[PDB]
């Protein structure tokens, strides 16, 4: 059971976007820094980074006592976008190996750590104990390599993807700096996760899918809500020019589609006029909206519409998507063929051009079908198996390597 | 406000009927120059009244005693007074039940044995006290009793110590909690214990002579008392839980089954009496109270569901865990389809709300007449709604809050502390010790959940609904199938309502799928091409896909028959369906769902709304080995109801006779099923109701009864071969329903009973099972069932016909004799539903004159509300309700709340 | 709007130094430590104690998320970081695809970009 924070849970911008240009979608999850017009940090010259040390013991201290203030047990301490600062509570790094993996999480989302053990035969003392995550024992594999005896694997969990990860150190050198249009603060972070291949959990639709075009109209429609919820006047009213900002690629026509059933057009002389919600219209409460639409549907969209960009940069058109090496890699074909060889419906390749490591240190994830067919998916199981120790293996090292000089 | 009082209660004195000393209030006044104050006592001696050392000036009206004020503004916030009255106890409380030895008959002449029953407001028979919900005290108590006695009160045992020598011993009780005067108690009864060890110290008492049988409530309360401190992650303080078999304890306000007196669990007897669901919900709503209500002193009476809702909650959850083969999952809906009867009903009669907030405006009390004020209003918040309609509220309440999260909170109000600490360094402690409501609210906001006053006022005040219309399409050239869920509620302040509507169609061969939601009061939803369902192939449909895709394509191309959507799974929306042509939905339902909530209902429904054959079909479910005691009984109760229709009546019938023997091997039995547990005959809920469908077919159509007869004949000749034993008093009692409607149709030629001319073939034999063998002396069963339904097969088979005087006749001795409280409330019972159908006055005077004064309270109340219920009147409406003398004992009977029973005068309330 | 993050790579000696202040909870290091960035967006100065090192604002490969905990077992997201200040010891002040880094922040992911990236097929 995951619990997103409420921003998240409630589909706020920025951290849900309800648009993003081709430039947005280039750099998704690689926002680059950007120069503030105004505020302390767009001034010329040297900044201080301020030192967060006193801050975060009084939010670890302020935090308790609100817990032991009622009056005991657990808290859900993530209600407000002030809480998801990286200024406060303890802080790790994960850094993810797929370039692009065909799932990820907004800001405010939340995921489990789990800790995959396998007893060893016989008298098993127990799994060994990490700093971070809940222990599970599992008889069965959650990947698509089975744990040795006695081997211990941590993982992220949640809704969009299960991944194996791996605890190193972070160098000596580094530090995480924060920065906002008021100043730069510091922290130490010491523990630095890195992130294996996804095991996809949630389905990635198509480009002009049924699902995607229910998706942004769902997700339209959410946001009217909400601006309706915002209005301070009574009636609540809404003005077209807001809407259309936010979608700018709906046409007026398909946003009035929205707006026809809970509102009316009020026509003022003036080139702004107002979309007042009808005196008969109840408006949806704060669970039904949340209901409607939920983070792990963006972030399938928002998969989709990035990988579609990338596509098309790479000079295949919308008629692409028998079927081409690039295409395979897309997230509605990588998704679609790994749940369905978790159902049962087919095998997958393993071996093949979508693994997305380019070495054979990742996994193909393109259908086979079920079609010596004891011999045929015990092949399966056996290259799935090499692949997952590879994995393992080269994550978890601390070798030092060597720059490649080409 | 009186903190705090200790009371010296000396003697204890049987032989006066009386116990008599000196209460030490403690008082400080919250309040600048109080002059008087007012105690309440009620029918008490008073001695003397003593304020530092003069008597002072004291007039009993509610005493007033008037405080000598020897400083200046004298008594000022928060100034300390220690009141000293010399009380004395008169023979005739209403508190207390005090039996001397010589009345006590021919079993004993020694041991006196006197119990009390605090709550509500019966604290004023034993002292002066000021006895109000509003003022918090903790007290201590010294009294002395006689040593072969063990005495219970309310605040932690300290010590039993003797009276330096001889004869009376000094029991040592001290509370550290606030509590109101409500709580106190005292009940000075036998000594005779029987204690385990491993736990918190439980032990048992009884007389002396009926110690054998205490060791399987011994047991059994080592499993409920050990398992519940886990699962309510909760120890229990107190360490010793004393569980005692009061021969003078019959209350419905004490015990009942618990009452809660400190680590003094006082018990009806109920020794070995056949529990396996009965007793094992009864004390696991029991030990339940002792968390909820008691460690956690909520600070407003006006949410009591926050009580009774987690209380009820919390029998579900561990029944249905420790006894996990009787299957309790599919028994909740009973209670919870039973409180929908009764919010059925608006206009005169006959609903109430559960949020009972008495506000200074409130205009509508027409249909509330009980506020919550005093007393008697409290106590009647244990009626079926208060208690399963909290339960239904707060089982919703979890699914939105979630039930990790709703575990957090209740878990950190059991052990939340409320300190008390001064600069003088005082560190006082109270939980075991107040807390309030108003944070709960609070608390289970922060944690979980939206708006939750809204959809809690749509449970109190004029919410809820009556019908859901349904039509139904399906269109061939789009294979979309189209469903028009409207929906009705006939009453002042309708509205439209959320009720998450459940359907599931069922394809060719009932292998479908659905889903549904409909929440709108007219709606029209729309079901996609699901000619091929989402269990496509599990191994659903390859049974249309048996050989039933193409060779009946000429049978599902004739869409004719539409795709059978079922209707409500699960009561999924506690309403009444109106939906035309519901045979195949209830087979479907019958066969195909998988929660048998869903299937117990779908055959109520077969029983009534009239359906084409399903006869041989609903065999599968009675022999379904996995089903419930009751859905394989109203399975059996389809064929009884739905009896016959037309000239078939006999070929039903067989298949009854079938299981009127249930694999009945005697030629064994029935001397291997006294050795037997008679495997419970497969529930003898079912085998009743198969010789009760044959009764109820003999019933409807006067021309069966020649073959039923011959078929019932069958089972008295397996009857008189029977021995004690646990679960076959189930079978027995509902045998002896089974023999009743037989000589019920039998004779059922009327006018009169006259006599029955000389059909002496059945009525001697069919007496000789009704009566007691009289030889068989009735003081070895602790327990009376046969015999109790035995007058009802007296009766019955004597009210068809109706021989009058002949019923009272016994029921009027079996209540003066004395023995067996089960057998004495059976003849009362009878005693009524012979009046029911009397309607000379005499009998209605005689009466209410053994309701007056018979007299046990308690048996009392039973009685009163018995006559409430069953009017004196018909459709006729010849003098309606113009008494006189009857207004004044109805006056007299109010205000006896004052001295007690608080289920009597809502007696006088509803018949006022 | 988002808080932005990114991080900051000193020469191990100025590291060492910084560490020890962050670690001490001194208010000072707000002058201890200062970051200068540059018109270009590219370059900067990092100062410690009033030592000027001449930095780089580089690319990194591979997404990185700051995630924060209260009981280290549920976890919530609060940034992307994709970029890395590089100071170093020598270089120009200031300086009238070199932008580009190739290696992961751990061991593992040495050299990604050439080695552990399939890389796109074109047309």
């Amino acid at each position: 059971i995951i619990q997103h924070s409420i921003p998240a849970v409630e589909l706020r911008q920025p951290f849900f976007p309800t648009h993003m240009g081709p430039i947005k979608l280039r750099q998704f999850h690689r926002p680059p820094l950007k120069k503030y017009s105004f505020g302390a940090l767009s001034q010329p010259g040297p900044h201080s980074v301020q030192p967060l040390l006193k801050h975060i013991k009084k939010k670890a201290k302020m935090r308790e006592q609100e817990r032991q203030a009622s009056g005991g047990g657990e808290m859900f301490f993530m209600r407000t976008p002030q809480d998801l600062t990286g200024k406060d509570g303890d802080l790790i790094l994960a850094e993810y190996s797929e370039e692009n993996g065909p799932l990820m999480m907004q800001v405010g989302m939340a995921t489990k750590i789990k800790n995959y053990y396998k007893r060893k035969p016989g008298k098993d003392p127990g799994a060994p104990d990490c700093k971070y995550g809940e222990t599970v024992y599992c008889h069965t594999s959650p990947f698509l390599g089975s744990l040795h005896p006695g081997q211990l694997l941590q993982a992220f969990e949640n809704n969009l993807f299960r991944a194996p990860i791996y605890l190193h150190k972070m160098p000596e050198t580094d530090f995480l700096i924060i920065r906002t249009r008021q100043g730069y603060y510091i922290r130490e972070l010491v523990d630095i996760f890195v992130v294996g291949q996804q095991c996809p959990l949630f389905e990635v639709p198509g480009p002009n899918s049924k699902r995607a075009n229910t998706h942004i109209r769902d997700f339209l429609q959410v946001f009217i809500y909400r601006l309706f919820w915002k209005s301070k006047d009574r009636p609540r009213r809404i003005r077209m020019e807001d809407i259309k900002k936010a979608f700018p690629s709906h046409s007026e026509s398909s946003i009035r589609k929205r707006l026809k059933l809970c509102a009316d057009f009020k026509r003022t002389g003036m080139d702004s006029n107002w979309w007042v919600l009808k005196s008969d219209f109840r408006l949806p409460t704060e669970e039904e909206i949340r209901a409607m639409v939920s983070p792990e549907q963006c972030c399938a969209y928002y998969s989709m519409i990035a990988a579609e960009q990338r596509l098309k940069d790479a000079g295949y058109g919308e008629k692409s998507f028998k079927i081409d090496d690039e295409v395979r890699t897309a997230p509605w074909n990588t998704t679609r063929a790994f749940i369905a060889a978790m159902k049962g419906k087919c095998l997958l390749e393993v071996t093949g051009v979508a693994d997305p490591t380019g070495c054979g240190e990742g996994f193909s994830y393109v259908k086979i079908p079920n079609k010596s067919v004891a011999e045929h998916q015990e092949r399966y199981k056996e290259e799935c198996q090499r692949i997952f120790d590879l994995q393992n293996k080269v994550l978890s090292s601390t070798e030092v390597l060597s720059t490649d000089t080409d | 406000k009186l903190t705090h009082q200790v009371v010296c209660i000396n003697n204890i004195n049987f032989q006066r009927k009386s116990v008599v000393g000196f209460v030490e209030l403690t008082i400080f006044p919250t309040v600048a120059n109080l002059n008087r104050i007012k105690l309440n006592s009620k029918q008490c001696r008073i001695y003397r009244v003593r304020i530092n050392d003069l008597e002072a000036a004291f007039i009993y009206n509610e005493l007033c005693i008037k405080v000598p004020s020897e400083l200046w503004k004298h008594v000022d916030e928060l100034k300390v007074l220690k009141i000293h009255i010399n009380f004395s106890l008169d023979q005739p409380k209403g508190g207390l039940h005090f039996v001397v030895p010589s009345v006590e008959g021919s079993m004993a002449e020694r041991g006196a044995h006197v119990f009390s029953c605090g709550y509500q407001n019966s604290t004023r028979f034993w002292f002066p006290c000021v006895d109000s919900y509003s003022e918090l005290c903790t007290w201590k108590l010294e009294f002395t009793v006689d040593a072969a006695m063990v005495a219970v009160s309310n605040g932690d045992l300290v010590e039993t110590v003797y009276t330096h020598d001889m004869r009376k011993k000094t029991f040592h009780y001290m509370l550290t909690i606030p509590t109101a005067a409500s709580n106190i108690s005292l009940a000075i009864g036998p000594f005779e214990i029987l204690v385990d060890p491993y736990m918190h110290e439980v032990t048992h008492f009884c007389l002396p002579q009926l110690l054998p049988l205490l060791k399987h409530t011994t047991s059994y309360l080592h499993e409920v008392f050990e398992f519940y401190e886990e699962i309510l992650t909760c120890r229990y303080p107190y360490s010793c839980f004393k569980t005692v078999f009061i021969d003078e304890a019959y209350v419905e306000v004490a015990a009942y089954a618990s009452m809660s007196i400190f680590s003094t669990n006082l018990l009806h007897s109920a020794m070995i009496i056949d529990e396996t669901p009965l007793t094992r919900r009864c004390l696991a709503q029991s030990l339940a109270q002792q968390f909820f209500g008691c460690f956690i002193s909520r600070m407003s009476w006006s949410d009591e569901w926050v009580l009774k809702g987690i209380s009820g909650y919390i029998y579900g959850l561990w029944m249905k865990k420790t006894f996990g083969v009787n299957e309790y999952r599919h028994w909740i809906k009973e209670e919870l389809d039973k409180i929908v009867a009764y919010e059925l009903k608006t206009g005169g009669v006959l609903l109430h709300p559960i949020f009972g907030g008495g506000k200074e405006k409130d205009n509508p009390a027409s249909h509330l007449h009980f506020s919550i004020k005093h007393p008697h209003t409290l106590s009647w918040e244990y009626y079926s709604m208060f208690q399963c309609k909290a339960h239904l509220v707060m089982r919703l309440i979890e699914n939105r809050i979630s039930m990790e999260f709703m575990l957090q909170v209740f878990n950190k109000l059991l052990s939340l502390a409320s300190t008390a600490s001064s600069q003088k360094f005082q560190s006082h402690m109270w939980s075991q010790m107040l807390v309030s409501t108003s944070g709960f609210l609070k608390s289970i906001s922060n944690v979980s959940g939206k708006d939750i006053q809204p959809l809690i006022k749509q449970w109190v005040d004029q919410s809820g609904v009556v019908k859901f219309y349904g039509s139904f399409a399906f269109n061939r050239k789009r294979n979309v199938l189209e469903l028009e869920i409207k929906q009705d509620y006939t009453s002042p302040g309708t509205q439209k309502y959320v009720g998450p509507l459940k359907v599931t169609v069922q394809e060719l061969d009932g292998s479908f799928n659905h889903t549904l939601q409909i929440e709108e009061n007219s709606l029209k939803h729309d079901i996609p091409c699901h000619s091929k369902s989402r269990r496509n192939k599990k191994k659903k449909i390859p049974l249309m896909n048996g050989e039933e895709v193409d060779m009946d394509l000429s049978a599902m191309d004739a869409d004719s028959p539409l795709l059978w959507i079922r209707i409500d799974p699960d009561m999924s929306v506690l309403r009444k369906v109106e939906f035309e042509q519901a045979d195949f939905m209830w087979q479907y339902q019958l066969r195909y769902e998988r929660d048998v909530v869903a299937q117990q209902e779908s055959i109520l429904a077969l029983e009534k709304f009239p359906t084409p054959a399903s006869r041989l079909a609903l065999t599968d479910i009675l022999e379904q080995e996995q089903c419930f005691y009751r859905v394989r009984m109203s399975a059996c109760f389809c064929l009884a109801k739905i009896a016959n229709s037309m000239v078939s009546t006999w070929t039903g019938p067989p298949a009854m006779k079938s299981l009127f023997t249930r694999m009945f091997c005697c030629k064994s039995c029935p001397n291997i099923v006294k050795t037997n547990n008679f495997m419970s005959f497969q529930s003898y809920f079912l085998q009743k109701t198969m010789p009760v469908a044959m009764a109820l077919l003999r019933d409807v159509h006067n021309l069966c009864p020649k073959e039923v007869l011959t078929f019932i004949l069958d089972l008295i000749k397996y009857n008189d071969n029977r021995k004690n034993k646990f679960s076959d008093n189930y079978y027995r009692a509902e045998m002896i329903d089974a023999l009743a409607n037989s000589v019920t149709p039998a004779v059922s030629v009327n006018n009169e009973v006259r006599t029955l001319d000389n059909l002496n073939p059945d009525v001697r034999l069919i007496l000789e099972e009704i009566t007691r063998f009289l030889n068989m002396e009735k003081l070895l069963p602790s327990y009376r069932h046969t015999i109790t339904v035995s007058c009802l097969r007296a009766i019955r088979v004597l009210q068809k016909n109706g021989h009058v005087p002949s019923d009272p006749a016994l029921f009027k001795s079996y209540a003066e004799y004395g023995h067996f409280v089960d057998i004495r409330i059976a003849a009362l019972e009878a005693v009524v539903d012979y009046t029911k159908v009397d309607r000379s006055y005499e009998e209605l005077q005689w009466l209410l004159n053994m309701i007056q004064n018979d007299p046990v309270p308690y048996v009392r109340h039973k009685i009163l509300n018995m006559l409430t219920k069953n009017p004196p009147f018909t459709k006729n409406m010849e003098s309606p309700l113009c008494n006189e003398a009857l207004v004044d004992q109805l006056w007299k009977l109010m205000n006896s709340g004052t001295s007690h029973d608080w289920r009597l005068r809502c007696g006088a309330v509803d018949l006022y | 709007e988002l808080e932005s993050q990114f991080i900051l790579r000193l020469p191990p000696e100025y590291a060492s130094t910084v560490r020890r202040a962050v670690q001490s909870g001194h208010v000072n290091l707000k002058d201890r430590l200062t970051i200068e960035l540059h018109p270009d967006g590219r370059h900067g100065i990092v100062r410690v104690d009033r030592v000027p090192l001449a930095s780089k604002l580089v690319d990194l490969p591979c997404v990185m998320e700051s995630l924060k905990t209260i009981d280290k077992k549920t976890f919530y997201k609060t940034a992307d970081i994709c970029q890395m200040l590089v100071s170093t010891v020598d270089g120009d002040l200031y300086p009238p695809k070199k932008f580009i880094w190739n290696h992961g922040i751990t061991l593992p992911l040495k050299n990604v970009r050439k080695r552990r990236f399939r890389k796109t097929a074109k047309k």
